[PDB]
């Protein structure tokens, strides 16, 4: 998760990572994806397993 | 922490594990008492 | 010896006070055991204890379907019709319409107290009398 849209050194070699055809992600990406398992089906599935 | 390998575990990476951790366990420890003592039974809290 | 010719009456709504019969309940070995019955099939059924209802007055009163016990409990207010013979042919209306597949709460508003609305009261009264 590139920390912010500056120098994070971190930062730098995301763009090196995504070349293997991986993915990096900014923090409001992040922030969907986890909020995608706040969703009403994914909260029905949490409560079985 | 940063910079911290096995020799350098000290105060700051067992202070460390108890937020990470141990207060975490604290934390949902405490919600399940809160929810029993009312006898909520039907409304659990998804841990993220 | 024969007591005199007795009848017992039994009253019905609008008599009904938070704290009915809470008196009973702490004395009575055979009171406790109509209360405590009847508060385990209302928790079990539909989610609520009249216990509760009766000794606090809540104004509001949210049911929770979460879980698989809570899933039991909704199918319990889905199930639950008013098989209505209004017009020439029966009409169905479902009671609780806000209840579906898709609902995880239910919640019972009064004004005053809960123990004032009709689906209350009338078990707190037969209740406290049965007790």
């Amino acid at each position: 998760t590139r920390g912010t849209g500056l120098m994070s050194a971190n930062n730098i070699i995301a763009e090196g990572i995504e070349k293997m055809g991986v993915r990096t992600f900014s923090q409001k990406e992040m922030a969907f994806n986890l909020l995608g398992l706040l969703t009403p089906e994914v909260v029905e599935l949490c409560q079985k397993s | 922490e940063q910079g911290i390998e096995l020799e350098h575990i000290d105060s700051k990476s067992e202070f460390a594990h108890r937020i990470m951790l141990t207060n975490i366990l604290r934390m949902m420890g405490c919600v399940k008492k809160q929810k029993s003592a009312r006898g909520i039974e039907t409304r659990p809290a998804q841990v993220i | 010896i024969e007591q005199p010719v007795t009848t017992f009456v039994f009253t019905g709504q609008g008599s009904q006070e938070q704290g009915m019969g809470m008196d009973l309940y702490k004395t009575s070995k055979a009171a406790q055991d109509v209360w405590n019955r009847a508060d385990n099939h209302f928790k079990d059924t539909y989610g609520f204890s009249i216990l509760d209802i009766v000794i606090n007055n809540p104004v509001n009163l949210t049911i929770h379907f979460g879980g698989e016990k809570g899933k039991r409990i909704r199918e319990n207010y889905s199930a639950m019709i008013f098989e209505t013979i209004v017009d020439g042919k029966l009409k169905t209306e479902k009671i609780f319409k806000e209840i579906n597949e898709h609902s995880t709460s239910y919640t019972f508003r009064s004004e005053k107290g809960l123990l004032s609305a009709t689906q209350f009261t009338q078990p707190a009264l037969t209740l406290m009398e049965k007790a």
